[PDB]
């Protein structure tokens, strides 16, 4: 929202993950001086004799980056008086958190969550190459400023990619190639090997989601199973 | 021998397509999965206990038969006698896991209840069994030695164990019960030069 | 996957499959996937009287499978035979446990709710269809994330969102619902279309763009 | 939605412990290739040490690369060695003009024996 | 490897004038029919393992081979093609060179296609065997 | 601990299910819960089967290792 | 597959005071009876070099403790049984392993001690004590450590 | 030539000056952490050119540590224990004596 | 070796993983028009190093569509 | 603490290492003018024909860097009375010692420890390349000018990484292989020969955080320094 | 390491292992590394009267090894023998020299200060555990940076801290007992929590990541 | 793009209506391609298709007198 007509705006929020279960939020008092928002795209144009070429492979990171500062005076908080000092203090610490044990150690969430209700909008993100900026200029005795700059994973609507369910209809695992394994590990030496020379044999003269229902793909692995416990050979064949 | 998980979950859910058309999804979350999961890990339960059950019939079954006992560790236990200031008035609460500690300066020995206990208010003395925190012989003890309770009530005067504790047996490998079941064994041969030997060993004049 | 079609008045097989399928020399292999006869289109009625079973007239629903199944000799087996049965094996079969609809949405978030039911004479009920997927769908957002014994990430973080009704805590729950929704490959994708929070009540509905 | 990777690579080295050998790691290359009788690789080392006067030559070297994150229960997160050989090489690195040096060690995955080992007459 | 179609063999040690053990190896691989190289042991991680199989050519052994998926997401940069700079027409396998045609028994057999001999007439590709 | 053939346990097992109620009486071949109940009975049977083969497994091993004849 | 022994090792091996800390048993345990056997029934393979000049070489044998004191010669023999006996399992045939126990180890060390608390009255012969008090610790290491080995082989 | 591995070799870009020359040993001294170097010099390559200053390259072999200045001693450790122990070549070493056990 | 010619050979940048290893036959399903690819497995080149990513050659030989 | 009403303002302070042992606290009389902090990412992307693939590595080396002036009339001091000349030309002499003496590839001793009292930080610090610029421009004749950069090798709340004390549990210096070592010295050349051979037999036989208690990587040390003290052989084995 | 758990109200051990590894299948080493018979968990209390080693109950105490050493036998030997007492063999155990914590806290850095000591009879007083750990912590920070004979480097340079109360002098001494307490491999970290200067003696306080 | 076509190239020197002497069409090369080949960086997002072949010396080349 905004602050004409509708009630009023709803400042620019920050989730971060929390390492013991849970997560933990991050709302800033003043809403950032600067917004920018960079959606690029992967498209070259190349120009032949007497044509024009163009290809595309997608859309391009969409690189989100804003500055911002704190209020000197103190506000109402969830838990205590924070002013913007230690609210800065508070915001560097998390980002040191999710950056400095990001390759070192492990860190429980995979990625942060981007809220903007003032513009609404919400993407998942993670830190730019660039990181965080931190400085206070000669007009800012009591002021601090905090620039930074992100790069979206992708919308947060969408799932996860290792949440991610597929259709799986019908049985996934090949039980028949498993009991086809198992049968085999209890064959003997000789066994084995007319299997290899029958399989050979076979092989050289042949040029001349599991469900059994509505699909024909798992049909040589119920063979195998059968051939090996009636026996076509010694050992079997395929 | 047996079975996995996979190996039981896989098997169900083809003998469930082949027995029926009515049932094609078998997504994560579904019903029919959910139970056919359920009975094929409690199916896996059983197997591992039937494993466990014959490694414990290899190691002792087959030759306890003959009498011998395996000795086995366990916790120290006793009875152990409290005594209160005056008969109760109120039915008093003693939950388990109640600490006892002995003053004795010779033995840092140290016990606690494993299973909850209740006095009535018309009772006066009762008794209460205490398992020790260690096991082997480290929770013997003489008799008389706790003396305290750290539960803290001002009901109770004193506390003792009536009987020493000598249950803590040590642990002890089959390598030493099985050479002591071949000895056995090898003593009953008859009519054998290293037997006839042995034999007269039992006097004690007879050495060389 | 296959898109559903009408027949049109005054229409021929060959402008259905340029339509789809861009060349029309494909027609020739897709009248076998509806399992018809010669008279493939005939607006008489009484002539599809004959054999109704291998005929087809206007108004009647045909098959246009993707052009990756087209050529499938199996796909042509199945969609000559099953007709409609497709979109219900499309879509998957498994037991019904909405046994009270009612009572279940009384508690949310609550376990030993969900049951078996009966349907029919002597059988366990069975749900199929677009019923399946929702059914599917509620049981999913019903389920808390890590309660599963086994294949664990499933379900939502619904139960913990309970908060002071604050417009952040709104947009939290849309999101995780959203996600909820788009774990199943099935779904497209799904938004939001309307927010109403008055009192200590959350409501809200959304859509979701099922393929075919 | 676009794919999160957090590399994590773990050295182990047998005859100095491994675990500060492999801290000081800033990148690798490894030449495995059928169409040639020989498989050789390289690794880059820092220069926060003397490698020099520590790893002795015909040592065994194993690295182990982590794919993607381990509390996300991806498939990757197996561990899985992507080569091990016998170093047959150390040698100081640096261009003073640029202000850097490194220490570079290449190896060859257990052909180094049977390649030297001449059967004479 | 091939053992029905290899006979009972007699390989010297010092085939190699003070030569390593992989030019003998090499010998004894009797390339291209078997495929020879160092990698990881999958079975055994931990380890490194010697591989020394038949060429997996053949129609039977080529299905053994274990499958990876790869979709384009992964995909960098690519350059595959086709190349005309292999092309035989005939082929043979003889065997070692102490077995001569005019003092000894048959020498060769060899195998071609009548319509490939058209564009590329007489293209040998003759390979020693020291089992043979 | 002794074998049982599938069709005893099925209906063992169909008998105990048909207590208290009357809307389950239908178990042709093409209902699903005779399906499910076979696959049950089925993978008992197999259990059944493996836990009689390691008992005698097991008593073989006994006798092993209490005479060291291997 | 034995190494073959030395000629002098070979013949050592084939055959009132007590000290108040420690004191013997003359207690033999099983593998070192097995090993006694083998030695006693089967030629086993021998050296015919002697340039080690160590261990019993002109330590053993030229101390007079043989002919003085052959109780405690006793002692040290068993002492070498039960020392060649644990290194031949590791080094060669791991098969024995299994009939060695912690209390065949115990005992091997208490003998240690009393033999070595009696040396060391003489003051000539303090060499022979020199490995025995090395050798003491190598057992206790054994000791503490052979119930772990077994299980995880 | 049996000291081949152990040794240091590859090239040095000194500063440019032709005292340098093909053949000469050169000295060299770390004040990284004060150690010593030896080297025997086999190539040379000079550079000169007004754009970027002036170098000359010194290639060197058989190069050792812990060297002394002192009558061009070099270093000690160059002729190690193994430089004249050793014996004449003959077989029996490996496969040959196996068939021999009598 | 009669179809030398016909096949589909040179190098190929995957993303750094290691599960490609040498020997191993290689399959690839192209999104660009929906054509599918098979290769087998004779030559891989890892490169890593913290300055820009972590690449992973793969080369193949004897190639062919409609896998 | 800075000027927030409740404390006074607290100037930010160095402290430089002494040649000669401990460390000499450097403090200016006045804060910098300006102040920027950077936090670079090692994120990198790369684009593949289908997929964007976001790869991160961790925290990158920080940046830290101010500009300011000396006061102009003379302020008292600890030990004297300084002006902002002095001063200046003091901190031009530490830093000059400092990036002299580090001509080893880097000093032993600890690095240059930041204070920063103005927010509640602390760092440890090294000159950047950048280093010590110093100028004096027309205006402000009398006023001089310093511009410092620097970066962060780490927090100074912790320690140095090689310093750490490890478990060290057991024994690191076994005695057996020092005492095997001595033994094998003492051997005889045809001992040793005589133990090389059986080694060779032994391996040709093959087929065809020490600690005595509960560990069994020390199990070799053992066996190794028997077979001396007991004849098993001419010389040892392993 | 490990990390300590207790037994919900008729908690699965399937699912214990489920949470605390993400694939259910490892529940198997679980249950060998703990040494428990079949009934892994019974709600019953009074079952546990019969076979209390080997038998857990609702609140019983587990322990969950890492995942890297969950198949090695001799960890799962190892974390059998030392059932719910683990956490000794980590920080070890040592001789106790606090004889009296009441006498020798005033006179700080100096000599002839601590001491051997006794507890209970005969057997020489030695301290484990935690108390081991803070005792360790205690003698790095009293000693010297450079007083022992070996290994130098040891301890902190406190005693040269002495002198002005400002509040640089303040953080200095912060700086030093933080670089002090990090010094040991044990302490994951250590932060400030609260700070005092009244009169004129320095106080403050400190709170260290002790490993388990 | 079948192997072994044959490929004519005709570069126009200058301007036509000039009446210019290099207003001949004059062909620069011909041959048989030998060669085809996907070319593509998509880091540069850029990908190319090049094809090589040889001035009618493939067919003397290939064709062995063999024995």
């Amino acid at each position: 929202p905004q602050s004409d007509g509708i009630s009023n705006l709803h400042r620019i929020a920050l989730r971060f993950p929390k390492e013991g279960g849970g997560y933990d939020m991050y709302r800033f008092k003043v809403n950032p001086e600067n917004y920018t928002i960079d959606s690029p795209q992967r498209t070259t144009a190349i120009k032949t004799k007497s044509d024009i070429v163009i290809e595309d492979y997608g859309k391009d990171i969409e690189v989100i980056n804003f500055t911002g500062t704190t209020g000197f005076r103190p506000v109402r908080e969830a838990d205590g008086l924070k002013t913007g000092k230690q609210k800065m203090e508070e915001l560097q610490s998390r980002v040191s958190e999710y950056a400095m044990q990001g390759g070192s150690g492990n860190v429980s969430g995979s990625y942060l969550q981007f809220f903007n209700f003032t513009d609404d909008s919400y993407y998942k993100v993670h830190l730019a190459p660039q990181g965080l900026k931190i400085t206070r200029s000669k007009d800012e005795p009591l002021l601090f400023r905090y620039e930074i700059t992100l790069v979206v994973i992708g919308s947060l609507t969408e799932a996860d990619r290792s949440a991610v369910t597929t259709e799986e209809f019908g049985n996934v695992k090949p039980n028949a190639s498993q009991r086809v394994d198992e049968g085999i590990k209890e064959l003997d030496k000789n066994a084995r090997k007319t299997r290899d020379r029958n399989n050979q044999e076979i092989s050289r003269r042949e040029n001349t989601i599991y469900n059994p229902r509505q699909s024909t793909n798992g049909l040589k692995g119920n063979i195998d199973n059968m051939a090996l416990i009636i026996g076509y050979g010694d050992g079997g064949v395929s | 021998k047996t079975r996995k998980l996979t190996n039981i979950l896989s098997k169900l859910i083809d003998k469930t397509m082949a027995g029926t058309s009515k049932i094609t999804d078998f997504t994560p979350g579904s019903a029919s999965r959910s139970l056919l999961e359920a009975v094929s890990l409690e199916i896996e339960q059983f197997y591992i206990l039937t494993k466990e059950n014959i490694d414990w019939g290899i190691q002792e079954g087959i030759i306890e038969a003959f009498d011998f006992q395996k000795r086995q560790s366990k916790r120290a236990y006793g009875d152990v006698t409290i005594q209160f200031y005056q008969p109760l008035d109120m039915r008093m609460y003693i939950p388990a896991g109640t600490t006892f500690t002995s003053t004795r300066q010779e033995y840092p020995q140290q016990f606690e209840t494993l299973v909850d206990y209740y006095a009535e208010p018309d009772s006066t003395e009762i008794v209460v069994e205490v398992y020790c925190k260690e096991t082997g012989v480290a929770g013997n003890v003489p008799e008389g030695t706790i003396n305290t309770i750290a539960s803290g009530s001002s009901l109770i005067r004193s506390v003792n164990n009536e009987y020493s504790f000598n249950t803590g047996t040590k642990e002890e490998s089959q390598e030493d019960f099985k050479r002591r079941f071949h000895s056995f064994v090898e003593s009953r041969g008859r009519a054998t030069n290293k037997s006839v030997r042995y034999g007269a060993l039992q006097i004690p004049d007879v050495e060389g | 996957r296959f898109k559903k079609h009408v027949v049109q008045h005054e229409e021929t097989m060959q402008a259905i499959a340029q339509r789809y399928y861009g060349d029309v020399s494909y027609w020739i292999d897709l009248v076998e996937h509806n399992n018809l006869k010669y008279p493939y289109l005939v607006e008489t009625d009484e002539e599809k009287m004959k054999d109704p079973e291998r005929l087809a007239s206007t108004g009647d629903t045909l098959i246009i499978p993707i052009e990756s199944d087209l050529t499938d000799v199996s796909a042509k087996e199945i969609n000559s035979r099953d007709k409609d049965v497709l979109v219900e094996l499309a879509l998957g079969r498994d037991l019904n446990i909405t046994a009270d609809e009612k009572y279940f949405n009384e508690h949310g978030t609550s376990d030993n709710i969900l049951a078996f039911s009966t349907n029919g004479n002597g059988d366990l009920d069975t749900v199929k269809g677009i019923d399946n997927m929702k059914q599917q769908l509620q049981a999913r957002l019903l389920t808390p994330r890590g309660s599963l014994m086994l294949h664990p990430n499933y379900g939502s973080d619904l139960h913990n969102l309970f908060g002071l009704n604050i417009p952040e805590q709104a947009t939290l729950i849309e999101m995780e619902v959203l996600r909820t929704l788009t774990s199943d490959n099935r779904v497209k994708s799904a938004n939001l279309i309307d927010w109403k929070i008055q009192g200590n009540v959350y409501s809200g509905q959304f859509s979701v763009e099922i393929k075919s | 939605m676009r794919r999160i990777r957090r590399p994590k690579v773990r050295i182990e080295i047998v005859t100095y412990n491994g675990d500060e050998f492999g801290a000081k790691l800033l990148g690798f290359q490894t030449k495995n290739s059928m169409e040639d009788d020989s498989s050789v690789f390289q690794i880059n080392m820092a220069g926060d040490t003397y490698w020099d006067k520590l790893v002795m030559a015909n040592d065994i070297i194993r690295i182990f690369i982590t794919p993607n994150d381990d509390p996300n229960d991806k498939e990757g997160k197996q561990e899985r060695l992507i080569q091990v050989g016998m170093v047959s090489q150390v040698s100081k690195v640096g261009s003073y003009g640029n202000d850097q040096t490194q220490f570079r060690i290449t190896g060859q995955s257990f052909v180094k024996p049977f390649m030297k080992f001449g059967l004479g007459v | 490897s091939w053992d029905e179609f290899e006979k009972l063999t007699e390989v010297s040690a010092f085939t190699n004038f003070d030569g390593s053990l992989k030019q003998l190896m090499d010998m004894v691989t009797a390339r291209p029919f078997n495929e020879l190289f160092f990698k990881n042991s999958e079975k055994t991680p931990g380890k490194a393992q010697l591989v020394l199989r038949k060429t997996p050519f053949n129609p039977t052994e080529w299905r053994a081979l274990d499958m990876i998926k790869v979709p384009t997401e992964d995909f960098i940069e690519e350059d595959v093609g086709k190349s005309d700079v292999e092309t035989y027409s005939i082929f043979t396998a003889t065997p070692a060179g102490m077995l001569k045609e005019l003092n000894g028994d048959v020498f060769s057999k060899p195998q071609f296609h009548p319509e490939l001999t058209d564009r590329y007439g007489y293209t040998k590709f003759e390979v020693e065997n020291i089992y043979l | 601990m002794k074998t049982r053939k599938l069709t005893n346990i099925l209906s063992k097992l169909i008998d105990k299910t048909m207590a208290g109620t009357s809307k389950i009486t239908d178990f042709t071949p093409g209902s699903a819960s005779r399906s499910l109940l076979e696959a049950v009975s089925l993978e008992i049977e197999q259990f059944y089967i493996l836990t009689k083969e390691n008992i005698d497994w097991g008593i073989q091993e006994g006798i092993i290792e209490a005479f060291d004849f291997q | 597959n034995f190494i073959p022994q030395p000629q002098g090792l070979l013949r050592f091996l084939n055959t009132s005071f007590v000290s108040k800390f420690y004191t013997p048993q003359l207690q033999l345990s099983e593998l070192a009876k097995k090993v006694l056997t083998n030695i006693k029934t089967d030629d086993i393979p021998v050296l015919e070099r002697e340039f080690n000049d160590n261990t019993i070489i002109h330590k053993a044998n030229d101390t007079l403790l043989k002919v003085q004191a052959p109780r405690m010669y006793m002692i040290l023999q068993s002492i070498v049984l039960e020392a060649y006996a644990i290194v031949n399992c590791f080094v060669e045939n791991p098969s024995s392993l299994k009939y060695l126990t912690e209390e065949d180890v115990s005992i091997t060390r208490e003998n240690l001690n009393y033999v070595a608390d009696y040396l060391g009255n003489y003051d000539d012969y303090n060499s022979v004590v020199l490995d025995l008090r090395d050798l003491d610790l190598c057992f206790s290491a054994i000791e503490l450590q052979l119930p772990l080995i077994k299980k995880e082989a | 030539y049996h000291g081949n591995p152990n040794f240091y070799a590859g090239d040095i870009i000194v500063l440019g000056d032709p005292k340098y020359d093909l053949g000469k040993r050169l000295f060299i001294e770390d004040k990284q952490r004060g150690d010593t170097w030896e080297f025997y010099i086999e190539s040379v390559e000079h550079k000169f050119d007004y754009k970027q200053g002036y170098y000359t390259t010194v290639g060197v072999t058989r190069g050792l540590k812990d060297a002394i200045l002192e009558d061009g001693k070099g270093s000690p450790h160059r002729f190690a224990g193994l430089w004249n122990q050793s014996s004449d070549f003959m077989g029996g070493l490996m496969g040959e004596d196996t068939s021999k056990e009598l």
